[PDB]
DNA sequence: ATCGGATGTATATATCTGACACGTGCCTGGAGACTAGGGAGTAATCCCCTTGGCGGTTAAAACGCGGGGGACAGCGCGTACGTGCGTTTAAGCGGTGCTAGAGCTGTCTACGACCAATTGAGCGGCCTCGGCACCGGGATTCTCGA
DNA sequence: TCGAGAATCCCGGTGCCGAGGCCGCTCAATTGGTCGTAGACAGCTCTAGCACCGCTTAAACGCACGTACGCGCTGTCCCCCGCGTTTTAACCGCCAAGGGGATTACTCCCTAGTCTCCAGGCACGTGTCAGATATATACATCCGAT
């Protein structure tokens, strides 16, 4: 089970709608998979140093207290999950 | 596996600022994580100070100081005070 | 044999004793002030009893008894000084507090 | 004779309903699929929490409404209402991304 | 020896210095004591904590490993003094 | 006839042995003057290391200049040459400053 | 007073990749406390997973881990394999 | 600038409920009591960095002074983007079923902890001298009017 | 556009002190036992994840299309660059006082560590209403004709 293009299956209302909830009136089209890349590139470290964290946790099922460090040491510390 | 938390007590203080207001489990556990984020805040702070000082021991005057480095103006002021009542209801134990 | 949990000494909710294992489990420094243990949950007793309360505004303010992660959000941005505290701070079912921008209206 | 309302205006409500909702604007499958793609590259057939995945679909989001929102304020900068890559790429700049 | 407005102190020329050195041509006037303002409110940080260093310190000098520390605390760390 | 260069060509070359020089631009004694002013605001009569200032002067004129990069930098997302204090305050805005 | 540093193996390792250098003492200083800086970190965040894991005991795994987490790319698999070599070389006598 | 119509949105209502407040029995961390050491606190001493001032210099700052250069305002157009309506599509509910792997307990053991005895790797301190910083001068190259 | 001129690059020479090398002089590193214990590991659960599959549908993609902001260009103003002059105070070098910083030596208050006991906390059941949801309704607001 070989995974892949995922990345497009962010839709373009998708983006819209995450952008009128950052209160954006017009938008162009050059900014969506560019966004996207960004996303991508965005979790491209954390989900890494998650597994990091999975990695010295010595386990094959990876859970939210990883990200929860990453962010952390990401400086974006989120709330809410122990 | 017995999981401590503050539940119980962030409940008390809910109770004991709003009688009336409730709580959802979300923004519960929300409340219990950010208590520990910013405790184990205060901790590596007091803990680098102390080690600045090169004094194995950690006293409240560390947490005054790191919790004055910690809080924006009068917040740390106002803080520190009832942390001074504490100590002080404590000290006069 | 009287007991007295050193909360009550001081009057308080969060527990002294429990705070002291952990901060003992957590190592900081090889030997503790007594003191220090009630001063910090004392702190965290207020700063959490100025963040619930601003959540409760939020809350009974939407006719809302039990208070929404969405108040969390709200309280936590509309304040300076806890804003200040967690700017770097995301929370989660938080969303954005509301804001439009002056040019965004039409003329 | 059919209406239709001016640019931007159900925009507007959109927005305004938006930073009225809280809740996610992303459908959990795709989001969750992506993430297992993205977790293959660095190791093949690992598990995760709905919590944990639901995390990172929070913090990720949020993110991202931080991003188009300063990139927002900066188009507002550039005196245009319309987006363009170079404001987010700028804004990356800025918030040391890269 | 009661001190003021050495923030004017910091003359022009030694702004568009900096400036330059940032690589700007053009400026306007209407920085420069903004600029002013902005090195207040940022210095108005560090030296107070600072001196918080100093201040559990019990010292009356104050030291560079207090704006190290602080700086560190600020995460704007930097090197070359211990 | 006397000779004048044209605008920015002097700065221009200034920029260039600027980023070429890596010692200090601001006069101490007076940036000295101002750390003492604000000090004796929180308290009054501290002494100071002359590498303590050294390295708050330092430190400062590098934030500083980082301002005026990045400021630069909008200012080229803004199209011009000449810099805007909106600018600067943005920039602190993205730089979360705000 | 004994003041430790290692601006000495910084002149050695130097000599090592170029003998025919100097260096300013300003820069050495810069460096050490480069080297002060890398290692609180790594420290920390050793100690930090360790917490996760519950570990009391901080081990060249855990370091390995926290390079990784830290260090990006070739850097990190470099200073991985490096590491490694040393503690074989260690451990082989 | 107004009115009319469309549409979208705030409200009351009803009920459903499942989170949720509430109460339990049982567990162990917290309290209570006792012992030691030794980190911390105090004090006298030394040093010595700092903070203060004084005089001469000029590079630097202040200030002025055109003036070309661009900030900016406006103005045409056009392409790209909102929109509302089509279309089709995976998203979500939900419920099933297997187990791989977390997640727990019980060993037992290697492994630092720690202390004690030993010391040479390293660090403060002392020459020393050579790249390096400065300077002056000559040659090179950009630039602004042909 | 080929010169004039100007800022610069480079070259040789001067003098210097930091970079460095070496020297006394430890204490912190090593070595070697010794011990209680962190966890390594085995070996169990069970459950949460993982995938399956169906059913409904809100949602997504694309179309057409108006349209309106982005963009590109022009002319203006003013204004900040560049240079010239005049003023000054940063700097720099030196001196001096003391006041704090750092040090060491005592001294002992407090905390770590131990042991006892239990009571607040926690997992776990348990009714139950805050509010989720849907519906019809009444109010607000845009958009186009006037």
């Amino acid at each position: 089970k070989v995974l892949r293009d995922n990345i497009q299956g962010i839709t373009k209302p998708a983006i819209r709608r995450l952008a009128r909830r950052g209160g954006v009136k017009r938008i162009s089209g050059l900014i969506y998979e560019e966004t996207r890349g960004v996303l991508k590139v965005f979790l491209e470290n954390v989900i890494r140093d998650a597994v990091t964290y999975t990695e010295h946790a010595k386990r094959k099922t990876v859970t939210a207290m990883d990200v929860v460090y990453a962010l952390k040491r990401q400086g974006r510390t989120l709330y809410g999950f122990g | 596996t017995r999981k401590e938390s503050y539940a119980i007590y962030v409940y008390k203080v809910l109770k004991q600022v709003h009688p009336d207001t409730g709580i959802s489990s979300k923004a519960m556990s929300i409340m219990n994580s950010f208590v520990n984020d910013v405790f184990e805040r205060i901790a590596g702070e007091a803990s680098r100070l102390a080690h600045y000082n090169k004094r194995s021991t950690i006293t409240s005057r560390e947490i005054q100081t790191a919790v004055r480095l910690l809080l924006p103006g009068e917040l740390a002021k106002h803080a520190v005070s009832e942390g001074t009542k504490a100590v002080t209801k404590y000290t006069s134990a | 044999a009287k007991a007295k949990t050193r909360s009550s000494r001081a009057g308080l909710q969060f527990p002294v004793g429990r705070v002291h294992r952990l901060l003992r489990k957590g190592n900081y420094a090889e030997r503790v002030g007594a003191g220090a243990p009630v001063y910090l949950a004392a702190v965290l007793e207020y700063l959490t009893a100025e963040i619930l309360e601003l959540a409760g505004n939020a809350a009974r303010d939407n006719k809302k008894t039990r208070i929404i992660p969405r108040h969390l959000q709200l309280a936590v941005r509309n304040d300076e000084e806890l804003n200040k505290l967690l700017g770097r701070v995301t929370i989660a079912q938080g969303g954005v507090l509301p804001n439009i921008q002056s040019v965004l209206l039409p003329k | 004779k059919p209406h239709r309302y001016r640019p931007g205006t159900v925009a507007l409500r959109e927005i305004r309903r938006y930073q009225k909702s809280t809740e996610l604007l992303i459908r959990k499958l795709p989001f969750q699929r992506l993430v297992r793609e993205i977790a293959q590259d660095f190791k093949t057939d690992l598990r995760f929490q709905s919590s944990a995945v639901m995390a990172l679909q929070e913090a990720s989001e949020a993110y991202l409404v931080a991003l188009f929102e300063d990139t927002n304020l900066c188009a507002i900068h550039a005196k245009r209402v319309t987006i363009m890559p170079k404001d987010i790429q700028l804004a990356r700049r800025i918030r040391g991304e890269r």
